[PDB]
């Protein structure tokens, strides 16, 4: 099933937030309706921030998170949580490798803001 | 197909 | 219910970061088998980054997440996922106030980590 | 916060299923725009299917669970979860007693159906 | 990412109960520790419960879910989800053809129970 694709609430402001567990440099791509809107990129087997942002889900609502590690694009694995029918979560993990941790690049997209 | 149930 | 507290695997280091959505300033405690291992305090209705920090879960793997507001604790959500049977959020909102965006600092835990 | 409240979206049919896991007659009710739509009572402790329906979510999509036993209410908890950005899963768990297993009446909403 | 597979505590009873929503019979397999303990099969385009069981974790631990429809598997995705630190639910969609509503067989496996 395809992963890393989540619909948003049109016109809403959203948080991204990606941190890093590999040796190979993360490239994180956050796209609205298929174009770019963010990029991040680092290195870190330490869980490091590689990058944070506030972002617009604009006119369609639709947000998406690639990774790769130069060039070669990652698998993912994602969800999307609420908790008390208000606070939302989508989630990513990915895998640059062969050991199955998922940890690659780690993605957390929150909303609402503010 | 139609009326039997054949298809899937 | 008890919100806030998760077990994790004994031993395990683990990622834990928070943001600010709030006119109050958020203070956030983590708590690794009941001793004081992070705070974090920040001010931001934009998602600010206000800690993100390497714990490990230590001999008892309990962890537990505070948020207060001038010293005032704050209502607090919280699940934990697991997907693909390896890679594990422990997510926490809290809310300071009468809205209910159950926002106003939201934590994530990750793990594993490396 | 607010636990067993989903919103889901208008006039969209969803499964209803609860199960019992407790000494004690449960009795779950399924409002549906503030209006009883279902309720079931059983008792099992042996995860026995004391209710399973399709219901409508209507035209204001509001849902709300209700666990009571004995007429008293249960202490609740709840999350929903989307899987691959289409697959629906609203979750309530009930703690009746002191136990704090909060299985007693455990209710599972799924969406979409078809 | 493999789907479908959860590690439950040892020696532990759990529920798992099927629904199918689908032109197509579903099968269900239930494995626990490489063993199929389960099956439910039907076909049902309203969410009827095809099938539900009180199973033991065993020594292993180790839960697949597998859904096939006359004998091709279908497409799986899966999570897991804990409430109050408690109170977990294993979570299968699948897919049987192309409109990917994932629906086709869901799969709930909820413990602990008692
Ligand atoms: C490359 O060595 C593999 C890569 O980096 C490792 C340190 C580890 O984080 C692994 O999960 C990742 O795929
Ligand atoms: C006021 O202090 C309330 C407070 O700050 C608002 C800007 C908003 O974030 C609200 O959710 C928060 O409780
Ligand atoms: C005891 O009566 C409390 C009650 O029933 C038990 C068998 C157990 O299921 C417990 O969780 C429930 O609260
Ligand atoms: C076969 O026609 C497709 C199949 O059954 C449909 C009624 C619908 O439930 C679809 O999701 C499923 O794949
Ligand atoms: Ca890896
Ligand atoms: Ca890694
Ligand atoms: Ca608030
Ligand atoms: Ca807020
Ligand atoms: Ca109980
Ligand atoms: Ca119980
Ligand atoms: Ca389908
Ligand atoms: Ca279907």
């Amino acid at each position: 099933a395809t992963q890393g694709v989540f619909t948003l609430p049109a016109n809403t402001r959203f948080g991204v937030t990606a941190f890093a567990n590999s040796s190979g440099t993360q490239t994180v791509n956050v796209l609205v309706n298929n174009e770019t809107a963010a990029t991040f990129s680092g290195q870190s087997t330490n869980n490091a921030v590689i990058g944070t942002q506030v972002l617009n889900s604009g006119s369609s609502g639709k947000v998406q998170v690639q990774v790769s590690v130069n060039g070669r694009p990652s698998d993912l694995v994602s969800a999307q949580v609420i908790l008390t029918n208000e606070l939302n979560f989508a989630l990513v993990g990915s895998e640059d490798g062969t050991d199955n941790d998922y940890n690659d690049a780690v993605v957390v997209i929150n909303w609402p803001l503010g | 197909k139609p009326x039997c149930x054949a298809x899937k």
